[PDB]
């Protein structure tokens, strides 16, 4: 800080790409069709 | 894709030996995961047309990278993660 | 030979010795019918040896098919006396290659499958492998869904 | 040089109207109307004497001009064979233009279709494959012309008639009814071809389901106007299954080549009706009594084994025989082609899983979005 001084950041909207962003993050984080994803007694043995 | 398309992905196979063509979407809307891919292949036809080419839909998916999330998963802060086991497959579910 | 090999399913037994019948009036070369069948005490062993490659061979692809099989079914299926097939079943259990549960009261036999405990495979496999076909449905149909509305 | 056209000027009537301008042709040195009208004279039938004299001035103008496509080059000298009649000494020269001509257009792919439709004289059997297997090692790219693959398979369709895997006919087939769309040619002569098409296609079992493209728009065109009975057994093998009194109706019109088939056609009518019958029905009803197959299949209660035993190597169903009852138990499914009555009978059995699936899963939704918020 002595010679310098830092400088704000700030983000100008973006949204309508952020709003994909979050879309697409998500999405592909959802059972890839959401459907995709949707040791039974035993893995409730091993629970027990 | 407009029929002029067949003629893009030939001119720059001096670059590439198969020039994977990505289709994106700027606005998101439906059905799910976005974008789309293709590939450029060859497989005539049983009818016997001239040989044909035709993109094949190549299955695209989304992926992550070190230090990339830094800015990206930053800005966004309003999602709840996830919460695994108990909304977040019942709501897959109903969808 | 190789025919009984592959693919197995069935064939009369003598239908296998009109063939290997004819190798001892067949030749020119005779050698290979003399060290086998040519001696008498070597023949009957591998004639009863030949008979354990043709009645173990449809045991192996039985076993596979059940389930479960009456006994008097598995009579005319092995080609044979009812007896002969408890000797059949005897030698080959002892050697245990196929596990079989036999009773003789009612005459419901089997091979395999031990009791039936199975609960994971039974949900997992149901769940897991075959809803896999049912939910990639919509990944390969919007790509066919592609396909066919370019054109179309 | 001149006078050489001079002499051959007329041969007959009309003949020389077209020949002014052909010697017009080269002196104002355009090869493609000359091109175009020596093959106009080519496609024109002839004994053929006049292109037989001029192929020797015809080698000197692929000498000096060097670009034209032997395209061209080979269709000239398949009407000059026919003069010739000697297959030696026309493909020493067949050769020579392979040798001399070289270009970015494939000159191997239409002189090795061209060397073994003149090789059916040698007969076949020995050489042929070898020529006939460079063809499509050359053409794979870049099959843009996609004409010369009909002369790719006139000679794979004469290494067939060595008998020679019947099942592959119909699978060469393929090769032809897919290298050009329209027929170009008459269709009686395609009649006669679905003739013996059909019957090959049918003989030969290697290909254990022929099934698949059976309902293709050109071929069935020639199921139209080739024999009815003939077509109406090849849909009990299409969709069939039996329908007894047709799978002998092959047997009656047609009796040479399907007596050692015979038999095995019945078997595989036999393979046809296990998966259908799962198929056509929603079942399950998966698991099916022996009397049920001694009856659709008429089959004798000690042949079921072999029977369904087989469609497990086969790969029609992968389903276990259960032999206590001796009932044959049933898994996973083998679709055959589609019928107008099976979309309407898939609407019903389908769209019930989407209105009964949905209806209850609303159900869910209802409920336990409370729980949830």
């Amino acid at each position: 800080n002595r010679h310098y001084y830092s400088i704000t950041i700030n983000y100008r909207k973006n949204e309508l790409e952020q709003k994909m962003l979050l879309n697409l993050h998500k999405k592909s984080w959802m059972e890839g069709l959401t459907l995709q994803d949707y040791v039974v007694k035993e893995m409730l043995e091993l629970a027990k | 894709l407009h029929k002029n398309d067949i003629a893009i992905n030939e001119l720059m196979k001096r670059y590439c030996p198969n020039s994977v063509l990505v289709i994106i979407d700027v606005k998101p809307k439906d059905l799910g995961l976005p974008t789309e891919a293709y590939i450029s292949v060859e497989e005539v036809h049983d009818d016997g047309t001239p040989t044909s080419k035709t993109f094949e839909h190549v299955t695209s998916e989304i992926g992550a990278e070190e230090a990339e999330e830094v800015g990206v998963e930053h800005l966004l802060r309003d999602i709840k993660d996830t919460t695994v086991g108990t909304l977040s497959q019942r709501i897959t579910n109903q969808v | 030979l190789l025919k009984l090999f592959t693919t197995m399913e069935l064939m009369r037994w003598s239908t296998l010795v009109e063939d290997y019948g004819m190798e001892l009036r067949k030749g020119s070369l005779e050698s290979p019918a003399t060290d086998v069948f040519g001696s008498t005490e070597e023949g009957e062993k591998r004639w009863k040896d030949l008979k354990n490659r043709v009645v173990e061979h449809n045991i192996r692809i039985m076993a596979k098919y059940y389930t479960r099989i009456t006994m008097k079914r598995m009579a005319q299926l092995l080609d044979l006396s009812v007896d002969e097939s408890e000797a059949f079943l005897s030698n080959l259990v002892v050697n245990k290659t196929i596990f079989a549960k036999v009773d003789r009261l009612a005459g419901i036999i089997n091979f395999q499958r031990p009791k039936d405990p199975n609960n994971l495979l039974n949900d997992w496999s149901q769940k897991l492998n075959s809803l896999m076909s049912l939910v990639n449905k919509t990944t390969h149909l919007i790509a066919k869904e592609e396909m066919i509305h370019n054109l179309q | 040089v001149p006078g050489f056209l001079q002499q051959s000027q007329s041969s007959g009537p009309g003949q020389p109207a077209v020949w002014h301008r052909l010697e017009e042709l080269y002196t104002k040195k355009l090869w493609h109307q000359l091109t175009l009208q020596v093959l106009d004279f080519v496609q024109d039938p002839c004994f053929a004497q006049g292109d037989g004299l001029i192929k020797l001035y015809e080698n000197f103008i692929s000498e000096f001009e060097h670009r034209v496509n032997p395209l061209s080059l080979v269709e000239i000298i398949l009407h000059v064979v026919r003069q010739m009649t000697d297959p030696n000494v026309a493909l020493t020269f067949l050769e020579k233009t392979r040798e001399k001509v070289k270009s970015s257009d494939e000159a191997v792919i239409l002189c090795k279709t061209a060397i073994g439709a003149l090789k059916l004289n040698i007969g076949d059997l020995q050489v042929t494959k070898e020529t006939i297997e460079d063809v499509e090692e050359m053409l794979n790219n870049l099959p843009g012309v996609t004409s010369v693959h009909s002369r790719f398979y006139d000679l794979s369709s004469k290494y067939y008639q060595t008998i020679g895997n019947h099942a592959s006919y119909y699978k060469d087939a393929l090769r032809f009814l897919g290298c050009v769309d329209i027929k170009d040619l008459p269709v009686s002569e395609q009649q006669e071809r679905a003739f013996t098409l059909g019957l090959a296609g049918l003989l030969g079992e290697g290909v254990f389901n022929f099934g698949e493209l059976l309902m293709h728009p050109v071929l069935e065109s020639l199921r139209n106007t080739d024999r009815q009975w003939l077509i109406d057994t090849l849909y009990a093998f299409n969709s069939g299954n039996v329908e007894r009194f047709q799978t002998l109706k092959t047997a009656w019109g047609q009796q040479p080549d399907l007596a050692a088939n015979e038999a095995q056609l019945l078997r595989k009518i036999q393979l046809l009706c296990l998966m259908e019958m799962t198929f056509t029905r929603p079942a399950n009803h998966r698991q099916l009594t022996f009397e049920e197959i001694a009856k659709s299949a008429k089959i004798t209660v000690n042949e079921v084994e072999l029977l369904v035993m087989k469609a497990l190597s086969v790969g029609l169903v992968k389903g276990s025989i259960d032999e206590v009852d001796k009932r044959v138990h049933m898994t996973w499914v083998q679709p055959r082609v589609l019928d107008l009555q099976q979309i309407k009978g898939m609407k019903d059995r389908l769209e019930f899983w989407c209105t009964d699936v949905k209806s209850m899963e609303m159900l869910v939704e209802h409920q336990a979005h409370d729980i949830l918020t």
